[PDB]
């Protein structure tokens, strides 16, 4: 494959995971 | 309700003082969390895009 | 006994009448701040 879509989806998933972790840590070793 | 309870408002005053202390502690914790989040965002910006870091450091 | 209790309550309310209002205002401000913080946190969580 080696297309831009793969890296785009990877970056989107990473950003979503970072946002979820920030939301979880903001309302909480 | 406190008058019909049969006691004075001194217990309510102590409860309000404890609530104020707890609110101050929670505000301090929230400020510390916001500062940590801002530091993490600044670090991510410096490691990703130096334009935003330079803007926040000199332009703001 | 009931009249003595009522007089004690009235004295405790009159000796700290302005202080009671100040404490009520402080408690209301703290509750409003906490509610606003909780609402902002919930909105941020729902948006993120």
């Amino acid at each position: 494959m080696a297309d831009r879509l793969t890296q785009l989806q990877d970056a989107v998933n990473s950003l979503a995971d970072q946002f979820c972790n920030a939301i979880g840590v903001l309302q909480q070793a | 309700e406190y008058i019909d309870q049969g006691r004075n408002p001194q217990l309510y005053t102590k409860e309000c003082l404890e609530r104020a202390l707890a609110k101050n502690e929670q505000v301090k914790g929230k400020i510390d969390t916001m500062k940590k989040f801002k530091s993490l965002l600044i670090q991510e910006l410096s490691k990703v895009f130096p334009e935003d870091m330079a803007k926040y450091r000199s332009i703001r | 006994r009931q009249l003595f209790v009522r007089l004690l309550a009235l004295v405790k309310w009159a000796n700290d009448a302005g202080k009671v209002e100040k404490c009520a205002m402080i408690s209301s401000f703290l509750d409003q701040q906490a509610i606003l913080f909780v609402d902002t946190a919930d909105r941020l969580a729902s948006l993120a």
